[PDB]
């Protein structure tokens, strides 16, 4: 693996997820959202790319190898345990979780 | 025996056809070197974006770059009937840049042509990392070999009343230099890219309509497009360079009427190859939205 | 691929050491064509040889 | 593009099952097909990828080997097969799709999983 931080692991509005990443992995992260006992969907690949049918509260950034998920205003469909994920390197390398409560 | 003597009277407009081959090159000058600039700076900008920008594009650009940039020499030259004012040392620095990108720049395009097809296939459960380090080894690989033929021309390339610069081969080699050559450029430049560009093209475009989500997005005669446009720079040119290799060799009767039509030939199907680097940007990048959006954002 | 300027137009760019085909081009000077019972090819031979000049000169 | 996961139930550890991930639509083989396993109350963790065209497998390193990844072109599927039960293992597989379209190729992106399943329950007791 090559090993992300993804914090705050707690979360609750403006919703920052800032994941770093353990060396430098360039615009292959990706970011999901799965709701309990339902498969992940695609928020943002690439670094700042939107799937189809994700909505533009969802912002991505990288700032080197802080990567960050935003959201501008929360929404009751984003209480999810979101992962930060790079494929830049394989293996495939799974954050901590970012639970919205 | 008997000797016939065939006059062989100046041909009427060839002051004419040398200023027009001044005309066309300005042209191919301006044209060339706009678009691979353009295409080099929103290829480093794609980067930035986030994009898996191909280093084979950056690259095509690069050698089209220079090979369009070593024109006005050329121009030059011609202006005077293919004399030569410069100096020695001049003459193969410019040969060479001309060699060495021109074959690199083809290079490229044979390179992207695989690429499509293994990228289709093969290249989807592979690392970011890899892919990216695959290019770069290919790219390092193409320049080394752009050079690697390019050199033996260059090195034989020496400044000879009325002076002009042409290579003087070897003593006892003068005719296997030079037809040699000729037919490595040929081809390399022309057979072996046309070869991969029509079997990697027609798998493409197989595997696009065995696909139904692909075909949608996928225009199934652009694929051709590529494959005929390909065709239709460098068939004639190679055409009119054999004929004057036959013509030379003399399995073309001579007439004067030939050497007219032969110079006129070789001097339009020249300029119809070079056109080839003008029309390089257009096929693998113009034609993607991704290229366009990017050169939006780089033009504002 | 070499430029034009870097191969002059001539009858050939290079030489040799039946019948003759005399060309006198305005371009690379008086040029000599000679058949070959090689496969009736025709190449050029060398316009600096002496009995050729004179051939030249008196025709 | 449809994906349904066949599979899950209660099977001991150290033993082995099989989970089918029917596909009904694109070709299987233009696209790389994974595995991501979410264990109860606990992060997600990459499982298996393949890119059937040449039957190119690739597997994290927790579950490097122990279990295996095999697809089937003809009818588009993949099948996840385990071995080795554990604790460890306990989590819901969902089968998720890395699409690609060869419309553009010189100014690609690095896609992510789009298409993913609904997933069946493992349970390792």
């Amino acid at each position: 693996d090559i090993q992300m931080t993804q914090s705050p692991s707690s979360l609750s509005d403006r919703v920052t997820i800032t994941c770093r990443a353990s060396q430098s992995v360039s615009s292959a992260v990706a970011w999901y959202q799965q709701k309990p006992g339902k498969a992940p969907k695609l928020l943002i690949y690439s670094a700042s790319s939107l799937y189809s049918g994700v909505p533009s509260r969802f912002s991505g950034s990288r700032s080197g190898t802080d990567f960050t998920l935003t959201i501008s205003s929360l929404q009751p469909e984003d209480f999810a345990t979101y992962y930060c994920q790079q494929s830049y390197y394989y293996p495939i390398t799974f954050g901590q979780g970012t639970k919205v409560e | 025996i008997v000797v016939d003597t065939v006059m062989c009277p100046n041909m009427p407009n060839k002051s004419v056809l040398l200023y027009t081959l001044s005309f066309i090159y300005i042209f191919i000058f301006v044209i060339g070197m706009i678009a691979n600039s353009v295409v080099v700076w929103v290829n480093i900008q794609a980067k930035t974006t986030g994009y898996d920008t191909h280093c084979y594009i950056l690259n095509l650009a690069i050698a089209d770059l220079w090979v369009v940039l070593t024109i006005p020499v050329w121009v030059v030259s011609l202006v005077q009937h293919n004399q030569w004012p410069m100096g020695e040392l001049t003459c193969k620095v410019t040969h060479l840049i001309f060699s060495i990108n021109l074959f690199g720049s083809i290079f490229f395009l044979t390179c992207m042509s695989v690429d499509r097809y293994l990228s289709i296939t093969y290249f989807t459960n592979t690392p970011s990392s890899r892919k990216k380090m695959v290019r770069r080894v290919v790219c390092i690989l193409v320049w080394l070999l752009a050079f690697c033929v390019s050199l033996p021309d260059t090195y034989y390339l020496k400044t000879v009343n009325e002076t002009y610069c042409r290579s003087f081969y070897p003593e006892h080699s003068i005719k296997e230099w030079l037809i040699g050559m000729e037919l490595v450029s040929v081809v390399l430049g022309f057979a072996v890219p046309f070869s991969i560009i029509a079997v990697f093209y027609f798998l493409l475009a197989r595997a696009i309509s065995a696909s139904s989500d692909q075909e949608k997005h996928s225009s199934r005669k652009i694929i051709f497009s590529y494959v005929v446009v390909f065709l239709v720079c460098w068939l004639p040119y190679h055409v009119a360079v054999l004929l004057d290799i036959f013509s030379i060799l003399h399995y073309i009767p001579f007439t004067c009427r030939l050497e007219h039509a032969l110079f006129t030939a070789l001097h339009v199907t020249q300029c119809l190859s070079l056109v080839h680097c003008c029309v390089n940007p257009v096929l693998y990048s113009f034609i993607n939205r991704n290229y366009r959006y990017e050169l939006m954002k780089a033009f504002i | 691929l070499r430029h034009q300027s870097l191969s002059y137009r001539c009858p050939c760019r290079f030489f040799e050491s039946k019948h003759l085909k005399i060309l006198n081009t305005p371009n690379c000077a008086l040029q000599i064509v000679a058949r070959l019972k090689n496969n009736n090819r025709q190449v050029c031979i060398d316009p600096k040889l002496k009995w050729i000049q004179e051939y030249l000169e008196k025709a | 593009v449809q994906l349904v996961e066949s599979g899950g139930g209660l099977v001991q550890p150290g033993g082995s099952l099989r989970l089918s991930c029917a596909a009904s639509g694109f070709n299987i083989s233009s696209s790389s097909i994974h595995w991501v396993r979410q264990a109860p109350g606990k992060g997600l963790e990459w499982v298996a990828s393949i890119s059937p065209s040449y039957g190119y497998t690739s597997y994290a390193d927790s579950v490097k080997g122990r279990f295996t990844i095999s697809a089937d072109t003809s009818k588009n599927t993949a099948y996840l097969q385990m071995n080795s039960l554990r604790a460890e293992d306990t989590a819901v597989y969902y089968c998720a799709r890395v699409s690609y379209w060869d419309w553009t190729w010189g100014w690609s992106k690095y896609e992510g999983m789009d298409y993913w399943g609904q997933g069946t329950l493992v349970t390792v007791s």
